[PDB]
């Protein structure tokens, strides 16, 4: 119960804050060959994709009026799997026909980002313009100059939340910080199985 | 097949029987409902062997849990009164008197706080505290798959009308249910034939 | 017993009700269950608190059986001889066992610790100038033995042929003969310069089995079991390389004694001018002060006249002083004159090194007089789990005899009986369809029959080649 | 047309070969052979045929004691 | 299983004796939960109106996804005869049984129920230290007698006159001991309360006497379900023949009395477990080379093992045993078929052997996900030797009858062995050996085809 | 529901679409942990009249870190399972509605 207790203190922090209801999130999941690695059960990229699946169910069950599409990093390369649109079916079933795919390549985190800056272009101005980052690897390539593409999304009030699956990448964390208005609490690394569960049942709050 | 769990939020308010029994030609439609209750919880208990039943009454200053009894309650009880004969089933039976003796004292304390008159109406909190019945009741998972289902009986009579206060509770425990799966029945005796929220 | 009442469905156990131990409150960690009819040890593995009792097992006990879920282990004289001699005192082992059990440890188990345990190390057999001595700390010890009387601080000299009866007559007694050789205070032997290559390395169930033999910093003469292809030779190049005395080692083939002078040149630093073979072909011997030198169980042991070279090696290992023997595939030192390997040579300590440690005689049962206790048992199912070994599916297929086949089966002598069925048209069927489906999976088949005829029929018919005895190097 | 009092059993070949030498060994155990594994035992012996079949298959079960 | 055999029993039962049987509301509440949902439902939106309700109305209330289990529903009320139809207006109206809705009404808001549930006496003793301890007592030693293991208290003649009229456990007096059957290790299979039930049908197939009433014993069992544990009831609401029969049970342990012909008795836990139910001990564990560690302390769980595995120790905890080539013989010899024996071993299987079998099948899905395989939770070898010991006792199979040959014709050995298989007596026939093979059931058939 | 409008480009939601995010913009206070010298206004829970139990954690333990959570408003006494299940599934507290404000 001391424990108990201490989890009762992290709880303590209740605040009315004004939080954007109707959002755009765009979901950038990785399907690189750091996807490959075992250390999650049974694969990396096949529990990211089932949990991602429960998170577009989560998302859409709690927040019904918002948006999502989903991007993955694949071969160097920001491929589109869904649009932008409120029917979670069409993202469940592009989740399940990307989950038969293999993930091949070395990720690029610009190209993403340019594709989600596309796709949040045309989001207006009441809705809140969102982007989750599940990135696996360490090490990205990029075909320009990533601080760019952060200033742009800096000034188009686009904010990303990258959920890291090895260790903390520094152009994530800078990427969040500048994102979010020097707020680094928004880089989240798991530690375990349920630590990545809570991580995804976390982002479905605005 | 499945025992359930049948959740009873009655709405009983001095101040809105009184209305309905004004609007209509006979007196004490508290007793009426009461009655047809009593039968319809010893129908549910004898539908399955293994069912249960909790019973809960939203007043003017607060709601209390008619069945089961306190476990304070319990532990201080038994005077066994006859306001339900004792020949019957033994199951229905206890039910019954508990019930009944609930409906006495939930009434004294009515009768001994009339003076006050309250302008917040308790049933969104009474089906508030059913959902967490209905959660202790899956949760304890004493029985296996105890299924679920709230019954609401509200009175309106013409007499209060659409409350404002009450759509974001109401919204809540929709949200609540079918996230639990209990569907929320509902019986409305009164002039008011569309009750919005709670269609 | 404890005043257990007996209930009725106890009736058909033969005295085996172990019903009056009472339960411990704090039983469900401890993963044991002691039976006091005969000492056998119940283990679970799938309980917390498992392996740190599963070694304290393996050190006190023997097991019978080491199935997925439960283990069965015997407590045995020679389990404890090896436990108090790796430093566990008998207290320790009553209050482990107390702690780690169940059911209470009875007091027959107890009274069997301090039987086995006690009057250990007394007797001791120490070699001296190639001279076998028996030797007690203790003087009554040696005018108690007045039966087997076969004498030729307080120490006798034995016969070298009789130190076997010596060593079961002292089993029979209460005081275990102890055999260990302390060849760090041995300097009477010369000393051997013989270490293991840095680019060895040793695997754990290997380490673990030379801890069993190396406990106590004297090298104890026993068996060890391990399976085909585990390393069982780099298991005696090591224990050769701890002792770094002199070594003899013996084998049932030549091609078994080219086998070992190649895995000693090569996983160790032995020169080879330090390695010797006695084979029909080699008979030179190494002129070093000490060395390695290999042969056979046939040529040593042979009671025939032996030629004149082959005496006058055989006079070299008899007048020296050896202070390591190897005996690879001992289960066949229990022989007639294979036996007498152990008298013909002086050494300070045996090992015996097998795979198949058994026999259809009782003979097996021997080996713990003439070699030494059974040191260490190799899980096979643990080292197949880990790849260490292969995970074979063993199978046995069923092939019904037909009805003339049959008829002639019953009609016959059991020597022609023993033709008859190998040869039944339904075996050669069985075969041909098993060698067809495993050759398109691309297997490497081995098929094995004993009868001779069969051999070249099954091959005659089934086009592959034949070898057995009469077939040409 | 006519009519006998006897039993008729179901057996692979090899139980089939071996009832025969239980005609040889005693008389009155089989009257006729019907099949290949169709046979004609006297119904006065047959619990004894059991009570010798699984001693004659003994002799090839392995029992540890 | 336990609903499917009561509902076959009052299938059995005239419509005259069932209209009878709706008397007590005890019988009717009873016989009202063995009822499917949807029937329930029916049946309780049918009662509180009296007015009769068409059947084309009661089609309207399922949905298209249950239609089919509906009609399952109008069966059981076509089987009952709780619904009586009628030809109105070229309609099917459907009427309620009124004798069984007045019961059912009167259980429901109380009021008329003849003392159908019995009255209380308010004296009472503690249910799991007498009650519970005298219903386990006897049913152990019911149990310990049936299983075969010896007994220094035997049960009354009452109840071995039941075994041995019964289907199960034979009886022979040549040697002086009771044999047990398939359907013997089958009743110990299942779960104790259709055990009971089983037991109780079996009982009433038996009752035939002027003594005992069929009706009573079925208003006395479904009130002895509706009864309390914990509270003695009194015996002067029974007639003496429910008195006798109430006796029978005292025996039996469904009731318990302080004395012989008391003016009370106690309702023990296997009366409420007789309506419907509510590591543990004997969870066994079984390995390749045939060890049992079965984690059992009662001696029923034992003696059940016993049947089957050769037993070595016994320990608190479990009993080291062996699964041994003679004591499987033993069990064969019984009748006990290798398939109940391989469920017998499944169902008892420990915890840790299904985690081991999952851990396998995870593997093998992760290998071969083209096919799937059942969750083995004991080793495959193991019930392969058992299944081979099956074999290895009927390796032969001896049918008696009659064999017909010596036909100097043809065409009468081809009409001969058409009439036999006709008559479906015929094992076996050729024309090249001219024999024809009948059973010894089919033979007087033949003969007086033949003859005639 | 709910989507844009494919003929005139306008948003359509229902009544339940807005009311699965109004407990984000109230959020409750979460339960404050009773005093275990504290007198205690139930014995059981309010929720739920689950009886709270003899909570010894040691041997006089007494009831020390009773499972009564209070609120903040209406001071009714809630058990760790209502506790978690309003910041779980529920959003809004019945003593708070029960109040005749
Ligand atoms: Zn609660
Ligand atoms: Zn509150």
């Amino acid at each position: 119960i001391v424990e108990a207790r201490k989890k009762r203190t992290a709880k303590k922090n209740i605040t009315p804050y004004q939080r954007g209801i109707i959002r755009s999130l765009i979901l950038t999941l990785d399907c690189s060959e750091a996807m490959l690695e075992k250390d999650l059960r049974p694969n990396r990229h096949a529990m990211i994709i089932q949990y991602a699946i429960d998170f577009v169910h989560e998302f859409f069950d709690q927040n019904p009026i918002s948006q999502m599409g989903i991007i993955i990093m694949r071969n160097g390369l920001a491929q589109l799997v869904s649009q932008v649109s409120g029917n979670p079916q069409d993202h469940i079933d592009a989740l399940k026909s990307i989950r038969k795919q293999e993930p091949k390549g070395n990720p690029s985190l610009q190209n993403a980002l340019e594709m989600a800056r596309g796709l949040l272009l045309p989001v207006p101005a009441h809705c809140t313009r969102e982007v989750l980052i599940v990135f696996g690897s360490l090490s990205t390539t990029d075909p320009g100059d990533i601080h760019q593409t952060i200033d742009s999304l800096v000034s188009e009030k686009i904010r990303v939340k990258v959920l890291g699956l090895s260790a903390q990448v520094a152009i994530c964390k800078e990427l969040c910080k500048a994102t979010n208005y020097g707020d680094e609490s928004f880089y989240k690394i798991l530690l375990d199985e349920t630590h990545l569960k809570e991580l995804f049942n976390e982002a479905v709050t605005p | 097949e499945s025992p359930s769990l049948l959740t009873v939020i009655i709405e009983i308010a001095p101040k809105l029987w009184t209305t309905f029994d004004e609007e209509g030609n006979e007196k004490g439609s508290i007793i009426k409902v009461l009655e047809a209750l009593i039968v319809f919880l010893n129908a549910h208990l004898a539908f399955n062997s293994a069912n249960k039943v909790a019973v809960i009454a939203a007043y003017s200053q607060g709601i209390k849990y008619l069945y089961p009894e306190s476990t304070s309650a319990l532990k201080a009880s038994r005077s066994d009164l006859k306001i339900i004969n004792s020949d019957m089933y033994r199951r229905f039976r206890n039910v019954d008197e508990t019930l009944v003796e609930e409906i006495y004292k939930l009434f004294e304390l009515e009768k001994k706080q009339i003076e006050q008159n309250s302008q917040r109406s308790t049933l969104a909190g009474a089906m508030s505290a059913g959902l967490t019945y209905v959660n202790r009741i899956s949760k304890e998972s004493v029985t296996t798959s105890l299924k679920s289902r709230l019954l609401v009986l509200t009175c309106g009579s013409g007499s209060s009308k659409d409350e404002i206060f009450q759509y974001i509770p109401i919204m809540n425990c929709i949200f609540s249910a079918t996230k639990m799966k209990c569907p929320i029945d509902v019986v409305k005796i009164g002039g008011s034939k569309e009750s919005t929220f709670l269609q | 017993p404890a005043d257990f009442v007996p209930d009725s469905v106890s009736g058909m156990f033969r005295s085996h009700d172990f019903s009056y131990l009472r339960l411990r409150p704090d039983h469900a960690s401890r993963p044991l269950w002691i039976s006091p009819s005969d000492g056998r040890i119940i283990l679970e593995s799938f309980s917390p608190l498992a392996e740190q009792a599963q070694d304290f097992l393996v050190t006190i006990a023997e097991p019978i059986s080491r199935p997925s879920h439960i283990h069965e282990y015997k407590i045995t004289a020679y389990s404890l001889y090896a436990a108090v001699s790796v430093g566990l005192e008998t207290d320790d082992i009553i209050s482990v066992l107390d702690r780690l059990s169940k059911v209470p440890v009875a007091e027959s188990i107890i009274n069997f610790i301090k039987g086995a345990t006690i009057s250990y190390g007394k007797v001791k057999l120490v070699i001296k100038h190639n001279r076998y001595f028996v030797e007690t700390t203790q003087a009554d010890i040696l005018q108690m033995l007045l039966n087997d009387s076969v004498i030729g601080v307080h120490s006798f000299e034995i016969a070298n042929e009789s130190v076997e009866v010596v060593k079961k007559r002292c089993q029979e007694i209460d005081y275990p003969v102890l055999e260990e050789y302390d060849f760090r205070n041995d300097h009477r032997n010369p000393d051997l310069d013989i270490d293991l290559k840095p680019s060895t390395q040793i695997r754990p169930y290997q380490e673990k089995s030379l801890s069993k033999m190396f406990g106590n910093g004297r090298a104890r003469s026993g068996i060890i079991v391990l399976p085909c292809g585990a390393g069982k030779t780099l298991v005696g190049i090591t224990a050769a390389c701890t002792i770094k005395k002199s070594v003899i080692v013996l084998c049932t083939s030549s091609v078994s004694v080219m086998q070992w002078r190649q895995q000693f040149l090569q996983w160790c630093t032995l020169q080879p001018e330090n390695c010797a073979v006695f084979t029909s072909d080699n008979k030179e011997m190494f002129q070093t002060e000490s060395g390695l030198v290999v042969s056979t169980y046939s040529m040593v042991a042979n009671t025939r006249n032996r030629s004149h070279d082959s005496q006058k090696v055989m006079d070299f290992l008899t007048g020296r002083e050896w202070g390591f023997i190897i005996l690879d595939e001992v289960h066949v030192v229990p022989a007639a004159m294979f036996r007498r390997v152990v008298s013909t040579i002086a050494a300070h300590a045996k090992l015996g090194l097998t795979a198949t440690l058994v026999r259809e005689d009782d003979k097996i049962g021997d080996l713990n007089f003439l070699i030494g206790p059974k040191l260490y048992e190799a899980n096979w199912m643990e080292l197949s789990q880990k790849g260490h070994i292969a995970n074979v599916q063993c199978a046995e297929v069923w092939c019904p005899m037909t009805a003339e086949f049959y008829q002639e089966y019953l009609r016959e002598t059991a020597r022609k009986r023993m033709l008859l069925y190998i040869m039944n048209p339904t075996k050669f069927q069985a075969c041909q369809f098993l060698i067809q489906y495993h050759e398109r999976r691309g297997d490497k088949i081995i098929v094995f029959s004993d009868n001779v005829y069969a051999l070249q029929e099954y091959a005659l018919k089934m086009g592959k080649p034949f070898i057995y005895g009469s077939t040409p190097q | 047309a006519r009519a006998r009092k006897g039993a008729l059993v179901q057996c692979d070949p090899s139980i089939k070969a071996l009832i025969l030498q239980i005609d040889a060994k005693m008389s009155d155990i089989v009257l006729e052979e019907l099949d290949d594994t169709h046979l004609l035992v006297n119904p006065s012996k047959v619990e004894f045929v059991k009570h010798e079949l699984n001693r004659l298959l003994s002799k090839n079960i392995y029992n540890p004691m | 299983s336990l609903k499917h055999s009561v509902t076959q029993y009052l299938e059995e039962i005239p419509q005259q004796v069932q209209n009878r049987l709706y008397t007590s509301p005890a019988t009717c509440l009873a016989i009202y939960r063995i009822l499917p949902p949807l029937a329930k439902f029916f049946i309780m939106a049918m009662v509180f109106n009296e007015n009769e309700v068409p059947l084309l109305d009661l089609d309207k209330w399922v949905n298209s996804n249950g239609k089919l289990q509906f009609q399952n529903a109008i069966k059981s009320m076509k089987s009952l005869h709780l619904l009586i139809p009628n030809k109105s207006s070229g309609t099917l109206m459907i009427n309620l049984n009124p004798t069984f809705k007045i019961s059912l009404r009167n259980a429901l808001t109380g009021g008329e129920v003849q003392n159908s549930f019995g009255v209380v006496v308010e004296e009472n003793v503690v249910s799991l230290d007498l009650l519970d301890e005298y219903s386990a007592n006897k049913w152990e030693t019911i149990l310990h007698f049936m299983v075969g293991t010896p007994l220094a208290k035997i049960p009354s003649e009452k109840v071995l006159n039941l075994l041995k009229h019964s289907k199960l456990m034979e009886e022979v007096n040549s040697t002086g001991e009771f044999k047990i059957t398939n359907e013997g290790f089958q009743f110990l299979l299942q779960e104790i309360n259709s055990q009971l039930w089983t037991l109780l049908l079996q009982y009433l197939k038996m009752i035939e006497t002027s003594k005992m009433d069929l009706v009573d014993v079925l208003h006395f069992i479904f009130m002895l379900g509706a009864l309390e544990v914990g509270k003695a009831y009194k015996i002067d609401a029974l007639s003496e023949t429910q008195r006798i029969m109430l006796q029978d049970m005292r025996d039996y342990g469904l009731v318990f009395q302080k004395h012989s012909n008391d003016s009370i008795f106690y309702p023990t836990k296997l009366a409420l477990m007789l309506t419907s139910d509510t590591i543990p001990d004997g969870s066994l564990i079984v390995e390749t080379n045939f060890k049992i560690y079965s984690y059992s302390n009662s001696p029923l769980q034992i003696a059940v093992l016993s049947l089957f595995v050769h037993l070595k120790a016994r320990f608190v905890n479990m009993v080291l045993g062996q699964i041994t080539r003679e004591s499987i013989r033993r069990a064969l010899t019984n009748g006990i078929t290798a398939d109940q024996i391989i469920a017998y071993l499944e169902t008892h299987a420990h915890p840790q052997m299904r985690r081991l079998a999952e851990e396998k099948l995870e593997k093998k899905l992760e290998l071969d996900p083209n096919c799937k395989e059942p969750l083995q939770v004991l080793p495959p070898t193991v019930v392969d030797q058992i299944r081979l010991w099956q074999l290895e006792l009927d390796r032969v199979i001896t049918y008696e009858g009659s064999l017909y040959s010596d036909f100097e014709t043809s065409q009468e050995y081809n009409l001969l062995s058409k009439y036999a298989q006709d008559i479906g007596v015929l094992l076996w026939k050729d024309d090249k050996k001219k024999k024809f093979f009948i059973s010894k059931e089919g033979n007087s058939q033949v003969l007086d085809f033949a003859k005639r | 529901l709910p989507t844009v409008c494919p003929c005139c480009d306008l948003m359509l939601i229902l009544s339940t679409h807005l009311a699965r995010s109004y407990h984000h913009l109230m959020p409750l206070k979460t339960f404050a942990e009773v005093p275990t010298t504290e007198k205690f206004r139930s014995e059981d829970c309010f929720s739920c009249q689950s009886r709270f139990p003899i909570l010894k954690n040691h041997k006089n333990g007494k009831l020390l870190t009773s499972s009564r959570y209070r609120c903040e408003d209406c001071k009714q006494e809630f058990c760790v399972d209502c506790d978690v299940f309003i910041h779980e599934i529920l959003h809004n507290c019945p003593g708070c509605e029960s109040k005749p404000v």
